[PDB]
């Protein structure tokens, strides 16, 4: 839904306005028109009758759409199919090369996401696309971007997960630009000093990306005046001491990634106070990070999600047993950290939703050493690659969970599931016969009643 | 039961609850015990121009009479008069919405020598005024703190409801629920009409409506006929007036001005 | 009388009272059924307590509704097992 109403914005549909594009989206959903569909509702799609309808409207009307997505195509379709097309869509296509400049004078929209090969665009494909005002090459294998002066009203400009390195200096005299993406961008490492040239812009996204503020040098971000929304990767300590003041640069951030902390073998959330919009933290390789603090002091800002990956020295996080900040959480994605060997404080979590628990070997249990249980909003739980793990918890009532996926744990002795709950909202369980094996039963009906009813293999 | 004047009028803002009031009462009428012999709803919100035939339509059907097409409406008006004179009657006037003469479309105006009442309701008091229910007048006031939010509960689906309505599980949602039935000043239409709206909204929903309906409410569902409805109130003013009302607008919401 | 009413793809929120349905209530045994495409209009009804979602047929119940709908010697091409083809 997000990325649907941020281009409905970008668009000029929703007059500035995210509510009246979620409204959009109730509105069709009420409809039929469009389904809610997912481990979350956040995620909405089309039937495919309903679909075939949207094509036939198009084709019925006087408005051109160019539209090829999910084809398989291989090759870029024809340069003159794009004269009269005003939407052009090109999403999870094998697409390779990109060499023609094509005549879209009246296109309004040009989406690319999830073509993993192409990497070689024209240089000067973008001459003609003056009233382009949605730009998505999001999840491409692109290294350089060609020149932009011609993008007069460019709004929307999304580029994550692409090899992006350095980004053209046409960008900053782009006066319409609205909405800058470029989250994971592995390879980024362009300067953004020129951002400042970009006063109209309003969301500016730099998480998980390899480069970012490493040091105070590019803290000019207070020349963003209309900036809503951010999120950027913080390398040190001393950019967080020198960002641990009231000020809109310090509260406008709603998430942060933590890649090669220096000095930061230790971070309270007191200390993340004055991020008043955070909501995500992302913890990679961080060396010499070894403890964390779930404060009781609670704040303003609501932690949502969290992925702690790669972390080779982190060995426990201390977390209040009555009041924490953590109680807000809806994901949890553990990965990669061998030393890590205490994640109790999970019972604790009664808002928590998905659970995801990778390559953890330190992790004896997810529940190591009132009449309610200890997951009572679980939907989703994930497991992947533990070699050294025994159980997930003590017994505990499940019932509104709705998918459990293990793959890959040879150790696995049990888990908390049984048939002592009552199942209405368990979609599907997917996993290993080897696992089912070492599975330990609450009761010998279990071995034919859980594998019967869910279980899926893989 | 009590006043002393036999014409009663009720007033308050549009979707207050005034015909439901009037409903609660003719159907309350039928459970207790009472002197009166005839309890006539009459639907005076069909036009300001005053639809004399279909009023005396409801009065004749009601008082068992004869349907005489042709009549001229003066003579059936004096027929009328001397037909509930011979009755303990009560008649409910839904939404006057102008001043009208009673002989003239068949009720005779109710006096102290006689038993039978006269409700009526309206949006204006100047019009209950003008009607000789002066010292018979009652507001209408909008709905409590408490009875606001159990009414915009009922309007809420079974799934969505089971989000806000449970307590000792503390969440934000109950929160933004009430945030946005606050919004609605406790006027029914606008709990009917905008619990209908946000019936069906899902968990993580509630946050932004709430937001979004503490500023503004063109994008909500229902709302443009909502102020279509209650429109009519300022149609009815004079330019001059309806400037100063728009003037009005502009000042801080929740705050009185002098 | 204790009444069931089932009303067809209502498309629009209309008074039951103006058309001289009355609206049933817990103290009459009466029911009302209507279907329609919207939620919106089904929640405007005061039906939003009792909504039930139409999904769309399953995998095994949509193909053999197909091959009730094709004649004798097509359905003859695609009905047979055992023997394989594309
Ligand atoms: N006490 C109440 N409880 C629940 N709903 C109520 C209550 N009072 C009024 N309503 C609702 O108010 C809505 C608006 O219609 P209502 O008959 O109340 O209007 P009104 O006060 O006569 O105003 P006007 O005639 O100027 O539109 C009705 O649909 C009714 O359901």
């Amino acid at each position: 839904k997000e990325q649907l109403i941020g281009y409905w914005l970008a668009e000029g549909l929703l007059l500035n306005d995210s509510e009246k594009g979620y409204q959009i989206i109730r509105s069709l959903v009420s409809a039929c028109l469009l389904q809610v569909s997912g481990s979350m509702s956040s995620k909405v799609k089309m039937h495919h009758v309903i679909r075939q309808l949207g094509l036939w409207l198009v084709n019925k009307s006087d408005t051109k759409f160019l539209v090829q997505p999910g084809m398989a195509l291989d090759n870029a379709p024809s340069a003159e199919e794009w004269n009269e097309a005003t939407r052009i869509s090109i999403m999870s296509n094998n697409i390779t090369e990109l060499s023609f400049s094509p005549k879209c004078k009246n296109v309004t929209t040009l989406l690319m996401q999830n073509n993993p090969n192409l990497n070689k665009m024209s240089y000067g494909f973008f001459r003609t696309m003056s009233s382009l005002k949605v730009l998505d090459l999001s999840h491409t294998a692109i290294t350089s971007l060609p020149e932009c002066d011609a993008l007069v009203a460019l709004e929307h400009l999304n580029l994550s997960h692409t090899h992006i390195m350095r980004l053209p200096e046409r960008l900053w005299l782009l006066k319409e630009l609205r909405h800058l993406d470029l989250s994971v961008t592995v390879a980024f490492e362009d300067t953004m000093n020129n951002c400042s040239k970009l006063h109209k812009l309003k969301v500016l996204n730099l998480f998980r990306s390899h480069y970012g503020i490493r040091d105070v040098d590019n803290l000019n971000l207070d020349s963003l005046k209309e900036l809503l929304f951010l999120g950027i990767t913080i390398y040190a300590e001393d950019v967080l001491k020198k960002l641990n003041m009231p000020r809109p640069l310090a509260k406008s951030t709603h998430r942060l990634n933590l890649k090669y902390c220096a000095e930061m073998q230790s971070i309270k959330i007191s200390d993340l106070s004055h991020m008043e919009h955070l909501e995500e933290l992302y913890v990679e390789s961080c060396y010499d990070l070894n403890t964390v603090v779930a404060d009781a002091e609670l704040t303003t800002s609501q932690l949502q999600f969290l992925t702690l990956s790669v972390l080779p020295s982190l060995e426990s996080v201390l977390v209040a047993p009555m009041s924490h900040n953590f109680q807000y959480i809806r994901k949890l994605i553990i990965s990669h950290c061998p030393k890590l060997s205490n994640i109790t404080w999970v019972r604790r979590l009664q808002l928590l939703e998905r659970l995801v628990i990778s390559h953890c070997d330190g992790v004896l249990e997810i529940v190591e050493d009132t009449g309610q249980s200890d997951f009572p909003k679980l939907r989703l739980i994930v497991l992947t690659g533990l070699k050294k793990l025994r159980s997930i918890c003590k017994a505990r009532e499940f019932p509104c969970l709705e998918t459990l996926r293990v793959e890959d744990c040879p150790n696995l002795r049990s888990i908390p599931l049984s048939c002592t709950h009552n199942y209405w909202k368990l979609k599907q369980i997917c996993g290993s016969v080897e696992w089912w094996e070492k599975l330990q039963w609450e009761n010998r009906k279990e071995v034919a009643c859980l594998d019967s009813k869910y279980f899926i293999p893989i | 039961e009590k006043g002393d004047s036999n014409i009663i009028g009720v007033w308050g803002q549009g979707g207050v609850g005034k015909t439901t009031l009037l409903h609660v009462f003719n159907n309350d009428l039928e459970k207790k015990a009472h002197d009166y012999q005839v309890v006539i709803f009459i639907e005076v919100s069909n036009s300001e121009a005053l639809n004399t035939v279909e009023i005396q339509q409801t009065i004749s059907e009601r008082l068992n009479l004869p349907w005489n097409d042709a009549e001229p409406i003066a003579k059936r008006a004096r027929f009328l008069i001397k037909a509930l004179g011979r009755k303990r009657f009560v008649i409910l006037l839904d939404d006057v919405r102008k001043k009208f003469c009673l002989e003239d479309v068949g009720i005779p105006t109710p006096d102290i020598n006689s038993q039978s009442k006269l409700i009526l309701t309206s949006r204006y008091r100047e019009v209950c005024f003008q009607m000789n229910a002066q010292r018979s007048l009652i507001e209408m006031q909008i709905l409590g703190n408490d009875a606001s939010w159990e009414l915009f509960l009922s309007k809420l689906s079974t799934e969505t409801s089971a989000a806000v309505e449970p307590l000792g599980s503390q969440s934000a949602t109950r929160e933004h629920a009430m945030k946005i039935a606050q919004s609605c000043g406790g006027l029914p239409l606008a709990l009917n009409v905008i619990g209908t709206a946000v019936a069906g909204l899902e968990e993580g929903e509630w946050q932004s409506a709430a937001d979004a309906i503490a500023t503004n409410m063109d994008n909500i569902d229902g709302v443009d006929e909502m102020f279509g409805r209650l429109k009519y109130s300022f149609d009815r003013l004079t330019p001059t007036q309806q400037q100063c009302f728009l003037y009005c607008t502009l000042f801080p919401e929740y705050g009185s001005i002098s």
